[PDB]
RNA sequence: AGUGGACGCAUCACUGGUGUUCGGGUUGUCAUGCCAAUGGCACUGCCCGGUAGCUAAAUGCGGAAGAGAUAAGUGCUGAAA
RNA sequence: GGCUCAUCACAUCCUGGGGCUGAAGUAGGUCCCAAGGGUAUGGCUGUUCGCCAUUUAAAGUGGUACGCGAGCUGGGUUUAG
RNA sequence: UCCUUGUCGGGUAAGUUCCGACCUGCACGAAUGGCGUAAUGAUGGCCAGGCUGUCUCCACCCGAGACUCAGUGAAAUUGAAC
RNA sequence: ACAGGUGGUCAGGUAGAGAAUACCAAGGCGCUUGAGAGAACUCGGGUGAAGGAACUAGGCAAAAUGGUGCCGUAACUUCGG
């Protein structure tokens, strides 16, 4: 009980929902020297994990013939913007297929809504 | 190591403990009262008084849920139609476990499970 | 040697010995090499020998290790002579020496 | 401090015999790097010199460098300013890898 | 000096404004009201008795009520004592609260760990498992030798074999603290503390450096 | 989680295409590699023509891992493919002129921001 | 494994010494009918905390 | 002063594994009269995930500093002499 | 002989304290005290040992009936072909 | 018969096993049969590709024992034992 | 009242190449001790992050492919393979 009203203070309410299986926008901050600025990651989210403040989403992306994932926490400071390019149309939650074919092969539809 | 744990084994593999209380829920509501050991009795809560839970609401959608447990037509037909009415004021406590000592033959604590309002 | 700038050990000490072979023991055991002893030298060094002896090699640059001694080289035990003839050999070969 | 910084190494480098300086923008094309400045050295002498020159007057300019890479070899030294980075090298290495386009 | 006892509730992190992750475990501490103080006079030592939460008068024993009573001070779930520091003086009936905590900057934590109950050798001192293979028989987890051949004729004291874990007292040295929760009586502690939810813990100024 | 005997990609220009890692450093028991490491290589399969040669055993550093790097703040950076760059034995000098691949950030700790100069990606 | 020596009574005595059973002593009267049964256990005639049990 | 390997302790908040007690996809077959919908069996029939609990590969801590008497050694003063 | 398990003595492999030095500093060599802790991964052969490849502080020496099959292994030795 | 496992090459970063060869080798040995031999072999030895808890490093889970209760109820061994 | 051995005849449906296989028709049984939580450990298994034979004498055991149609199929050869 207390312990739940912790994280209520440490939660923002600005995070939108989606979709698991989604292309997600995402700038990152980063930490060099006294330059605090932003980077892009460019993906799909294969996974959802909404559980309390610690909610996780893992976005994964291919690159220069590669495929990489990347996790994420949705209250975390790390993440200040993060948007919807294309709302994919997947009846399956957690999207670990992916990774077995090759992605030009693996294009997801849109939802159509 | 059973921390923070629930349901028993009952010697019994994950099938014969699912057709253990699909063939004892059916009995009980079936003959209103039945004699088991102590430790089935009292797992049986967790199977028998749920389906009351969804009997007490009558649609086609619960009962064809509620027929998916119990395999029994005429189990199901019992629901949603006399056990429903009587358990709509009561808010769980379907049922209370009565014990009746211990078997003659292995030394096995009884009790007798029964449903509360038993026809008063 | 960089560190080393004359030859005031060696006057100190005028013989170096290498470390001898280890006999061979019982469960089919061979001794392990000897150790190679490394001589610490400044850079520029020339040695010569006797009985019409000559240079070795010139050293001009620091890390270049040069092959003075061979040690000796291990014998044979008894089991390397197996055969069916002899089915007992007591013969054993001698280490070469140094 | 990105051009006061970029102004600040280059005209002091150019002072310790620096040559063959290019200033590169990176930005919108690297997450890391902000500007790739280029210097030039005759041997592995002059590089080192230069090189243990930029990190000690650094010290003094407030700024710690974040590393440094050239350990008992000159073929590639390159240390940082947090921010901005710069590249001191040989002629002779320098062809070996490609040039202004990183 | 003098520590506090809490229950433990869980694990949670912090969120910095840099991006720095600290995970921390959250320590409910309530007035902790002193029962006796113990002196030089009396004993032979300086201790000051103390004790913590609520227990419903019904089960109250006599000797805990009489107990109580004596010193004016309410019941409480268990009881305990700490060390004084040479120097320091309290009076008994006074709540200690949190806030002295808040310049520690690092926390002794102790209590009962999680009981894993009898739990094999493999598991309680990371015994290496044999091979589950090439002929083994009936022996994969099994410790194996556990002596030699009749020249000790027995097995040492103090051997590493099989046992129970847990039901026993855990200390974790110099635990950094977050943040002391004053107004609403929570010790927020960075890491992992002994013991499960429900479980009480004794807090103390970590004694090392 | 990089291991001895552990057969990994290459990441440079070099010449090596598939690599073996042999001998993680670090210390005595040195398990398993992370992100940032010192290991030591053999070279399986490489082009005839490229600047190395099969069976030269140097050192290399991983770039990419599959188990990933932990980031401060409960991240991860998982990958498909765990590769390489080739470094010679006694200078710690990367030999390949280009680096394919992203690097994660990471590895400015570990000194070898030389690495993050290249590989324009990330 | 396999015994030396052959125990005696004495041997065998003191490992049984814990073999002695314990009276229940916990008997119970019933407030409406008065038979004796058990802690929370029904009558030998089927009878409970003064309800009309079953009774079969 | 910082950061590393092994070792030990503690917890599952993070990252994962299991999770035959949760949901879903699907092949053959039988039954609920039948369409639909379900249940049984085929290694949990085969897979996709996955609640708590447990767990490590995951994350925190520790090897102290200090005090007394000391070994080798270094000493102060000082006779036998 | 290998796996699990270790223990003890120091004739000490490293770490620790020193003496001498033909010890400028780093790096060294010999000797003394000190057993608290640590003291490797693979190919070959059944291997002990050893060679080689590659790390670190080293990959210590011996007792334990050259420890440990009422713990495992049957690769060598191994009756009968 | 020996020395520097014989030493060069493949196989490996590293190969007392394997493969055609250098020689300082000739005993066997030609129906107590010699050489080569396609196919065949639960045949001896070695290597490679996919594959995996064989392993670093084990963890969890499903069942039968192991544990407690109720009933029946052995064993090899034993000079006596505080 | 033993998880062993024992010759002949009858040979249903579903998918299948079938007397293999999975369910199932008529028919016969639940295997003459059971109830309890699921400790170490033993046995039969299921799953697994990173690596993939690095364990071992030895890919032992495990794990993996596994069917039909089509295309193509080397060295060698007794021309059959």
């Amino acid at each position: 009980n207390i312990i739940k009203q912790l994280e209520q203070e440490q939660m923002k309410q600005d995070v939108p929902s989606f979709r698991p299986g989604d292309t997600v926008e995402v700038k990152v901050w980063v930490v060099e020297g006294s330059k605090k600025r932003l980077q892009a990651f460019e993906g799909v989210v294969i996974a959802i994990r909404n559980r309390g403040l610690h909610s996780a989403f893992t976005v994964r992306k291919i690159s220069n013939g590669e495929g990489v994932e990347r996790v994420f926490q949705t209250h975390s400071p790390v993440v200040d913007s993060i948007s919807v390019k294309r709302r994919g149309a997947v009846r399956k939650a957690k999207l670990y297929y992916l990774r077995e074919r090759t992605g030009k092969a693996a294009r997801i539809k849109e939802r159509l809504n | 190591m059973r921390h923070r744990k629930s349901g028993r084994q009952l010697n019994r593999n994950s099938s014969h403990r699912q057709a253990m209380f699909r063939n004892m829920a059916g009995s009980l509501v079936r003959h209103e009262i039945i004699k088991t050991t102590l430790p089935k009795a009292k797992e049986l809560r967790r199977v028998v008084e749920p389906l009351i839970t969804l009997a007490k609401t009558d649609s086609v959608a619960n009962r064809r849920l509620a027929f998916a447990r119990t395999r029994d037509n005429e189990i199901v037909a019992k629901l949603f139609n006399e056990l429903g009415p009587r358990f709509a004021s009561r808010a769980g406590g379907y049922t209370r476990i009565l014990k009746c000592g211990f078997r003659a033959g292995d030394n096995a604590p009884m009790a007798y499970i029964e449903l509360v309002d038993r026809s008063e | 040697d960089e560190n080393l700038n004359t030859l005031i050990d060696y006057r100190f000490e005028k013989s170096f010995r290498a470390e001898r072979g280890q006999n061979g023991a019982s469960r089919d055991c061979t001794g392990k090499r000897g150790k190679d002893v490394t001589i610490k030298v400044p850079v520029g060094t020339r040695v010569i020998d006797q009985g019409t002896g000559e240079t070795m090699g010139d050293m001009t640059k620091h890390g270049q290790r040069l092959l003075v001694a061979k040690g000796g080289w291990h014998g044979l035990g008894n089991t390397r002579f197996k055969s069916s003839v002899n089915r007992t050999p007591r013969q054993k070969t001698n280490g070469t020496p140094g | 401090q990105g051009k006061a910084l970029q102004d600040f190494v280059i005209d002091k480098i150019d002072d310790l015999k620096g040559q063959d300086i290019i200033a590169l923008d990176v930005q919108g094309k690297s997450s890391i790097t902000d500007c790739m400045i280029i210097c030039t050295g005759t041997s592995s002498r002059h590089v080192m010199s230069i090189a243990d020159h930029v990190v000690q007057e650094s010290r003094a300019a407030g700024l710690l460098p974040l590393g440094v890479e050239g350990e008992n070899s000159a073929d590639w030294i390159v240390v940082d300013l947090g921010d901005v980075i710069v590249h001191v090298m040989q002629e002779e290495s320098r062809r070996l890898y490609e040039l202004e386009k990183l | 000096m003098i520590g506090l006892v809490g229950k433990k509730v869980g694990m949670t992190r912090i969120f910095t404004e840099d991006g720095v992750s600290i995970p921390v475990t959250v320590i409910e501490v309530e007035a902790n009201r002193v029962t006796q103080v113990k002196d030089l006079a009396n004993d032979g030592y300086r201790a000051i008795q103390v004790t913590t939460g609520a227990k419903k008068a019904n089960r109250v024993t006599k000797p805990e009520a009489g107990h109580f009573a004596k010193a004016g001070v309410e019941a409480g779930r268990g009881l305990w004592e700490f060390r004084l520091a040479e120097g320091e003086e309290f009076t008994v009936g006074q709540s200690i609260s949190v806030e002295l905590f808040a310049d520690v900057k690092k926390v002794d934590v102790t209590g009962t760990s999680k009981g894993k109950g009898f739990a094999g050798t493999v598991k309680r001192w990371n015994f290496r498992t044999q091979d589950a293979t090439h002929g083994n028989s009936l022996s994969h987890r099994v410790p194996g030798s556990i002596g030699q051949n009749q020249t000790p004729g027995k097995v040492f004291k103090g051997k590493k074999m099989a046992g129970q874990m847990g039901n026993e007292r855990v200390t974790v040295q110099s635990l950094d603290v977050v943040r002391v929760d004053a107004e609403r009586n929570l010790l927020l502690v960075k890491g992992a503390v002994p013991g499960a939810t429900g479980s009480d813990l004794i807090v103390k100024p970590a004694v090392k450096a | 989680m990089i291991q001895e005997q552990t057969m990994l990609n290459v990441a440079d220009n070099s010449g090596a295409r598939r690599v073996m890692c042999i001998k993680v450093l670090g210390g005595s028991h040195r398990r398993y590699a992370g992100v940032g490491d010192i290991i030591k290589i053999t070279i399986k399969e490489a082009i005839p023509r490229g600047k190395v040669k099969k069976g030269d055993v140097l050192k290399a550093v991983v770039v990419r891992t599959k188990k990933g790097v932990r980031r401060p703040d409960g991240s991860v950076i998982r990958f498909d493919g765990n590769a390489c760059v080739l470094l010679n034995n006694n200078s710690e000098q990367p030999i390949g002129t280009r680096i394919f691949g992203p690097v994660t950030r990471e590895l400015r700790s570990e000194k070898f921001m030389k690495i993050i100069s290249l590989a324009p990606e990330v | 494994a396999v015994q030396q020596n052959k125990p005696t009574r004495s041997k065998r005595g003191m490992r049984r010494s814990h073999d002695a059973l314990t009276a229940v002593t916990s008997l119970s009267v019933d407030k409406t009918s008065g038979e004796k049964h058990l802690r929370h256990h029904i009558t030998a005639d089927g009878y409970y905390r003064g309800r009309k049990v079953i009774a079969k």
